[PDB]
RNA sequence: AUCGGCUCA
DNA sequence: CGCCGCGTCTGTTGAGCCGATG
DNA sequence: TCGAACTCAGACGCGGCG
């Protein structure tokens, strides 16, 4: 099984799984730990930003892939601001300051 | 530098650092439109920075004072 | 965007109302029929936002020129519908209702604010009783709950001065009602009396929460809820189904509940209701509001329709299956694949196979660049269909773009760091990934249906850092200990085996060659055999001289196979590393000397060349196992008859009663046992050496040729264990109890075995496979606590600046070698200087990185004890320095400031769990005696006898360093002088090892006085001699009316005054404990060595070192030095007046004396030592002893465990783990801080290096230091969400909440969650600029 | 999406 | 101070397949 | 709202009672 691009989730905005349905394969955490041994640092940011949840820069990876330009534009994880409003539903302020 | 990696860690100090280096090199002529120094060989920009960093040619000091004499010279021919 | 750190709060109304978009009111969510959405219901078009991108709902406006135009008829604003993901709404409660977490959490933070006990409000809020919020009679007072029936009489006697209400509005009032500063202020002052432990402790807490209410800026009154929140519709979606049908989460029924529930009570609220209606309608908004919160809490759990419990909000978080550990630690990713492994030994290592189809779908955009490039295709779809049609300049293109672009290969599970690594594509076709062979010990790989996962790296830097941290070629010794990692393994050892070796008779005998060159052509022709002795010319190169080669010549004495192996040993090595029969133990010492000596690369080239040649010559013999190599041997018959025929005697013996039970079964295992030994020696005997072949004369024998023989002596596979399993007999073997059956197995696998024997094999054979697959489970989970304690630390600073560390010995004591000094000393640095015997000879400028060098010359020096710096001492704040931990392992140098500690030790300690749960002193070797700090005297007889457990016998060689060490009881006998040469195979130490005396070092009369039997003892004289003396009963039998009296002897002299210990002043009486009979009665001396009295006698283990888990037999530790008394007798248990030479006595408790003491009543000792027996609790020796104690005890132990079964970790991993359990501190006098709050203890050290400068004198506190499990030391940390992401996520939440926390984002978790750059490894400068520029502005 | 059941290393 | 009893909270990782229900 | 649930187990901290 391989894929290069798909379809995705609706929740968590993150590939889908299987080869029945053309999905991803899954890094977990025992991985994370492998690669943070080696200090290996871009190679996991890569891995967690622009390959699986910013939508904005995996639209914009794949205009710099096809376009001959090697880079990468990351943002924050949506699944994480998900989190803060699941967590300030409850009636707990979370909320991140500012610089 | 296709296989082993080894003289050019000696070369500049840290397994680290190295990446950084070859990785603004390989950069300056992914794009940047710079000419290569070593020759080609039919080879990716990545193994040719790793090569011109393993004979001794692009340090980090070299790096920018070629950028500063490059920036200073273009802007007075500006004008 | 960018932020610095994030924060929690409680979140009051007008923050409530400030977050929502507009109320919900009916709980409608769309039309069955037609799929809108219900105006004013959960899914509303008006509160949340539009359906489709800038149309509005009845379809007036359209599409950018009414951009924000609020559509006047249907009410929906005309925007994006990415705004159905973030706009909130609220419900309006009709009645106030209470949070659960601040509820019914442990402890209860409403209970312990208010102090009342926790029933009382359970029951008030349940709707059951009622409470007084006020009365201004003072006859009543505040609190005091009153049921209904008491309230009436209150009701009638006074009537109106007095409030009294039921349900969440009186807390409300009563929260309302307390300040926060005069309740601090009054607990504070009042505090400081009287210190009872219940009294302090309790104080302590509802000082420091009312401080964090009055601190934080939150209001107590805000704990129970009056306006619900509601989250967006996308995060809660209803997806349709093939048939009309909505599978929708739980979160749209539990709401549903509690919209209901709030309509109707509102109704019944209006029409002024009887009041029993309200009652029932209130408590159950509570009900359905508090299983909103989390299910299955305060009742039972209200379930579906399928008899399953709903899923809550609270149980989206938390679990194997919430957010923070199945969605936001591992993500799923893209470009990526996965298939099934096999060979192929044509590669080079640093490269692998993939088929053409998965490297045609990973590289896609690759390709379209490409081509679009090349000018081949105009535009996108014109690649899109070149590409799937396949056209031979695809595979062109796709064959450019993979060259010199390495891929992640991965196998799960990833156990340690070596578990991903960067290969080189090589395309092949078929449908497999074919991979090397040299690299399968690492992975742990088998090739009978493995699976294995492809990663590819897209950008610029990931691709270098996939080339030149991970690749293939770069990390060849493992970072638990520096063994290399690349051992040839089963097949290929068997060919430079089968090579390397010499037949007597061949030909070609002894005809002589003039190089490598025609040795390889004689062979080929085939005019002599790969193996006949010959002699040869060749030339060699030492390099010897100052780092350049040089070349000798010579006739060596060789066979043919050698001289063709000398062909690729590269140009620096000796020629006698070929000169013999080549075992995998040789092969492996001939890399790791090329490893030495010529550096990297030749080890690369050299490696892979003997993989080549090493298949290429054994498949080249033909080695196959047949049904005639299983060889019985012949006296096999004799052995067995003659074990039986004595059986059978053993038995006779018995049934005429001359032995008893147990001695048969004992004889008769010993006898079976025996008989195996020696058919087993037999087997071995024919085996190896019978080959006799002649040559040139009459006979003469050899090694064998024998395939079974081969296989099992070069190493390749087996042993001598599992041949004799194969040949001889098997063995007895053992039943589920554990005991061992009598009847053993007697045929073996050439013959068959008989039926009831095969079922007595299954016994073991499925205790085995059971134990085999409940490891894993609490192996894993040992690795998880271990990576997630051990997470933070980073190195950061290059040279701490302390001052002295640890001290290393050898551990050899008990027997022979166990470790020497070599192993637990390179790559530490030198503490100080250390002296030499031959002094003046300084080493160091205090630190030196001890190489090999500087062992071998310590080595040949007669030194044996030096000092190390370990990383349990270095002062640098938040993380180490970079000579406190020493060498890298896997370098081989000083490590390189920048490294991630923790997670490498933790991998590297928490990987080998899977192999894991499976009288007399004798001098052995000649050797001095050295006792030192020892008390002896000689005995009557002329030999010695000890009087001080503080020494045990330390046998000494000629140089300095000890032999050996035997620990030795208490005055037994001796039989030899100290500082002498004693001979070897001698009872240097003697006793009955039941047996313990009373001696008298000293000389004189001992006559009875103090005891008079039957009060303290009784008068049992012996009836078979007629001598005894007045035995000392034991505390039991021992009557009351003299059990305040000790036992006492004096030890008189013939005056009647107490003998004084020699040299002092000390009166020496014995006040005798219980069993010590005295033997010699009135009126006869005990002198010099003479016996007054003698007195008579896996896994867990790992992860409970770990844990800080005390054991429930505290051997009590002597808490300070000197002479010592007892006191009061048997309430319980006794007491211990400790006799301090110049100090307090009254300390003092119990006693355990139900085990057998150590101290008399009268005696002298030292602080810590032991009082009763048995194992020890951890927090005992941190206590009384240092941090250096506990962690030679820790690292001891755990070492212990490890290498009882040949498992070897470096010692640096065992220390690490402990300095992450010692970072707490309570204070104990005060001066800023509070008085004994727990502490981080680097804020601690950071404020006594600040106040106590020049600014203070002594204000700057004391404080002791303190110990934790690591499942407890890793939850209470700065930071809450290293802390909530893996266990216990309500309770940290909640007190986080409380309290007004702020993350500050510093670990290596708390940036893999938010999507930053690790600080570790290469995201490390730019990690750091950051940090300064947050400082210049 | 959840649940139950069989299987691979 | 010292038993003695009670309700929370933990228990490996990737994949493959097919019924059930809403 | 009757209908089950069962003998997981090992450890820790708290609420009562002496
Ligand atoms: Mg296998
Ligand atoms: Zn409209
Ligand atoms: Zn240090």
């Amino acid at each position: 099984h391989a894929r290069s691009t798909g379809s995705y989730s609706l929740v968590t905005q993150q590939p889908l799984g299987g080869k029945a349905q053309f999905g991803g394969q899954r890094f977990g955490e025992m991985e994370v730990w492998a690669l943070e041994a080696y200090g290996a640092a871009y190679t996991l940011q890569e891995m967690l930003t622009v390959k699986s949840d910013d939508v904005n820069g995996r639209t914009k990876m794949y205009k710099n892939i096809v376009d001959g330009n090697h880079q990468m534009e990351p943002g924050m994880p949506e699944s994480f601001n998900v989190l803060l409003k699941e967590i300030r539903s409850l009636g707990i302020n979370i909320e991140l300051e500012d610089e | 530098a296709r296989v082993t990696v080894q003289d050019a860690v000696e070369k500049i100090g840290n397994r680290f650092d190295l990446v950084l280096v070859a990785a603004r090199r390989a950069r300056q002529m992914q794009v940047g439109g710079k000419d290569p120094l070593v020759p080609e060989e039919n080879d990716k920009t990545t193994v040719i920075a790793l090569r011109e960093i393993e004979e001794g040619l692009i340090n980090n000091q070299i790096l920018d004072v070629r950028e500063r004499q490059e920036q200073q010279e273009q802007e007075a021919a500006e004008l | 965007e960018e932020f610095d750190a994030i924060k929690i709060a409680l979140a009051s109304p007008d923050m409530i109302r400030s977050w929502s978009f507009g109320e919900v009111k009916k709980p409608e969510t769309i039309n069955y029929r037609t799929f809108k959405p219900e105006r004013d219901g959960l899914f509303c078009a008006r509160i949340f936002g539009p359906v489709k991108d800038y149309e509005c709902l009845c379809g007036k406006y359209k599409r950018l020129k009414h951009r924000g135009v609020i559509c006047e008829k249907c009410g929906v604003e005309v925007t994006q519908t990415k705004v159905r993901r973030e706009r909130m709404g609220h419900i309006e409660l009709a009645s106030p209702t209470a949070h659960i977490w601040f509820l019914k959490s442990l402890p209860s933070r409403i209970g312990l604010l208010l102090d009342m006990p926790l029933r009382d409000i359970e029951r008030v809020l349940y709707f059951e009783s009622y409470v007084v919020i006020e009365g201004g009679m003072t006859n009543l007072e505040r609190q005091q709950i009153l049921t209904e029936e008491q309230y009436l009489d209150a009701l009638e006697e006074f009537g109106d001065e007095f409030d009294a209400k039921m349900g969440a509005e009186a807390i409300q009032a009563l929260l309302k009602s307390m300040d926060l500063e005069q309740e601090c202020e009054q607990l504070r002052e009042e505090l400081n009396e009287t210190n009872s432990e219940t009294k302090r402790k309790k104080l302590t807490k509802r000082i420091k929460l009312l401080e964090a209410f009055v601190q934080s800026g939150n209001k107590p009154e805000w704990m129970i809820l009056t306006v619900l929140p509601v989250l967006p519709p996308d995060l809660r979606p209803l997806v349709p189904l093939d048939g009309g049908r909505f599978a929708t989460s739980d979160l749209n029924d539990l709401y549903r509940r509690v919209i209901n529930r709030n309509n109707r009570l509102k109704r019944l609220l209006d029409l002024a209701a009887p009041d029993i209606i309200v009652r029932n309608e209130k408590r159950m908004l509570q009900e359905a509001v508090d299983a909103l919160l989390d299910n299955g809490r305060r009742g039972r759990a209200i379930t579906g329709s399928n008899k399953r419990p709903l899923k809550s909000l609270a149980d989206m978080i938390k679990g194997k299956q919430g957010r923070f550990r199945q969605n936001l630690l591992g993500k799923r990713v893209d470009y990526s694949g996965r298939s099934v492994i096999t060979v192929g030994p044509y590669l080079r290592l640093h490269q692998c196979g993939l088929p053409k189809k998965m490297a045609l779908e990973l590289f896609k955009p690759f390709i379209y660049g490409k081509l679009e490039l090349r000018g081949l295709a105009t535009t996108i779809k014109a690649a899109k269909k070149m590409v799937e049609r396949e056209e031979a300049v695809v595979w062109d293109i796709l064959d450019e773009v993979i060259r010199e672009h390495p891929v992640l290969l991965n196998r799960a599970p990833t156990l340690h760091r070596l578990g991903i690594q960067a290969f080189e594509p090589v395309l092949i076709e078929g449908k497999a990934i074919q991979l090397h062979p040299l690299v399968c010990a690492a992975y742990n790989a088998d090739f009978d249906g493995d699976q294995m996962a492809v990663h590819v790296p897209l950008t610029l830097e990931a691709q270098l850092e996939a080339r030149a941290l991970m690749m293939s070629t770069n990390n060849i010794l493992s970072p638990a200990n520096g063994e290399p990692i690349i051992v040839p393994s089963q097949d290929v050892v068997l060919g430079l085996y089968y090579m390397t070796r010499d037949c007597v008779n061949a030909k070609g005998e002894g005809m002589v060659l003039t190089g490598p060159k025609e040795a390889e052509r004689l062979y080929r022709s085939g005019l002599a055999s790969l193996h006949a002795r010959v002699k040869v010319r060749i030339t060699e190169y030492e390099k010897d001289a100052n780092g350049e080669l040089v070349a000798k010549t010579s006739l060596k004495d060789t066979t043919v196979g050698r001289a063709i192996l000398w062909m690729i040993v590269p140009k620096g090595l000796p020629y006698s590393i070929v000169n013999q029969a080549l075992g995998k133990k040789a092969i492996s010492k001939m890399l790791n000397t090329c490893y030495r000596i010529l550096g990297l690369k030749p080890t690369v080239i050299f490696a892979d060349q003997i993989m080549y040649t090493g298949f290429a010559y054994a498949a080249r013999s033909g080695a196959s196992v047949g049904i005639d190599d299983m060889v019985i041997p012949e006296k096999k018959h004799e052995i067995i008859s003659e074990a039986e025929a004595e059986v059978a005697e053993i038995q006779e013996q018995f049934q005429s009663g001359l032995v008893t039970a147990g001695e048969r079964y004992n004889k008769v295992i010993d006898i079976w046992a025996a008989a195996n030994d020696r058919v087993s020696k037999a087997m071995m005997d024919n085996l190896q050496t019978e080959t006799v072949i002649n040559r040139d004369g009459q006979e003469e024998k050899q090694v064998s040729f024998n395939s079974i023989y081969m296989m099992a002596d070069s190493g390749a596979r087996g042993s001598a264990a599992q041949i004799r399993q194969l040949a001889g007999m098997r063995g007895l073997m053992a039943k589920p109890d554990g005991s061992i059956i009598e009847t053993p197995i007697t045929a073996n696998f050439r013959e068959g075995l008989n039926v009831l024997q095969y079922f007595i094999s299954t016994h073991g054979a499925r205790k085995g496979l059971a134990d085999t697959a409940l490891k894993t489970a609490n192996s894993g989970y040992l690795t998880r606590r271990l990576v997630d304690v051990a997470q933070d630390l980073v190195v950061t600073e290059d040279d701490c600046g302390t001052h002295e560390g640890i001290m290393m010995t050898p551990v050899i004591e008990g027997g022979d070698v166990k470790e020497p000094l070599r192993d637990r000393v390179l790559g530490r640095v030198t503490a100080e200087d250390v002296l030499k015997p031959g002094t003046a000879d300084i080493l160091v400028p205090r630190n030196t990185l001890l190489h090999e060098q500087w062992c071998d010359l310590l080595e040949e020096n007669s030194v044996d004890a030096v000092k190390v710096r370990s990383v349990v001492s270095c002062d640098t704040d938040f993380g180490v320095c970079a000579h406190c931990y020493g060498r890298d392992l896997a370098r081989g140098h000083i490590i390189n400031k920048g490294e991630a500690i923790g997670v490498i030790a933790a991998q590297s300690i928490g990987e080998p769990g899977t192999q894991l749960t499976m009288s007399s002193i004798q001098v052995k070797n000649k050797g001095s005696i050295k006792l030192s700090n020892v008390k002896s005297v000689v005995n009557s007889s002329g030999k010695l006898v000890i009087t001080s457990r503080n020494t045990e016998l330390k046998l000494i060689d000629e140089f300095g360093r000890t032999k050996e060490s035997y620990k030795v009881p208490y005055g037994a006998v001796l039989a030899k002088g100290d500082g002498e040469q004693v001979a070897g195979g001698e009872t240097v130490a003697n006793w009955d090892p039941h047996t313990m005396p009373v001696i008298t070092e000293v000389s004189g009369f001992v006559r009875f006085t103090d005891m008079i039997d039957g009060q303290t003892i009784t008068r049992q004289t012996d009836e078979l001699t007629g001598l005894s003396s007045l035995v000392v009963l034991d505390s039991a039998e021992r009557t009351a009316g003299g059990k305040d009296l000790r036992p006492a002897l004096k030890i008189v002299d013939a005056q009647g005054n107490d003998v004084l210990i020699p040299g002092t002043d000390m009166p020496a009486q014995y006040f005798l404990p219980g069993k010590a009979i005295v033997q010699l009665e009135d009126g006869v001396q005990i002198s010099s060595g003479d016996t007054l009295a003698r007195i008579p006698q896996g896994l867990p283990r790992v992860a409970d070192l770990f844990e800080a888990r005390r054991p429930k037999e505290p051997a009590i530790l002597a808490e300070i030095s000197g002479i010592v008394s007892f006191g009061k007798e048997t309430k319980g248990k006794r007491r211990l007046v400790i006799t301090p030479v110049d100090g307090s006595d009254p300390y003092e408790e119990m006693i355990p004396k139900w085990r057998q003491l150590n101290v008399f009543e009268g005696e002298r000792v030292e602080r810590g030592d032991v009082i009763s027996d048995g194992p020890e609790a951890p927090h005992d020796i941190l206590r009384l002893r240092g941090v250096h104690a506990v962690t030679r005890y820790i690292v001891n132990e755990v070492q212990d465990v490890y290498r009882l079964q040949g498992v070897k970790i470096n010692d640096k991993h065992i220390e690490v783990i402990v300095r992450q359990m010692l970072r707490k501190a309570t204070i104990v006098n005060a001066g800023s801080s509070d008085f004994l709050e727990g502490e981080q203890v680097e804020y601690s050290r950071v404020k006594i290096a600040n106040r106590e400068l020049e600014a203070n004198g002594k204000v700057g506190a004391t404080y002791s230091r303190d110990l934790l499990g690591i499942t407890k030391a890793s939850l209470a940390t700065e930071s809450f969400i290293s802390a909530a992401s893996f266990q216990e996520t309500t309770r940290v939440l909640t007190e986080a909440a409380v309290a007004g926390k702020r993350d500050e984002l510093r670990g290596l978790k708390e940036n893999v969650i938010v999507g930053r750059l690790i600080p570790a490894g290469t995201g490390y400068a730019y990690h750091q600029d950051r940090m300064r520029r947050r400082a210049a502005g």
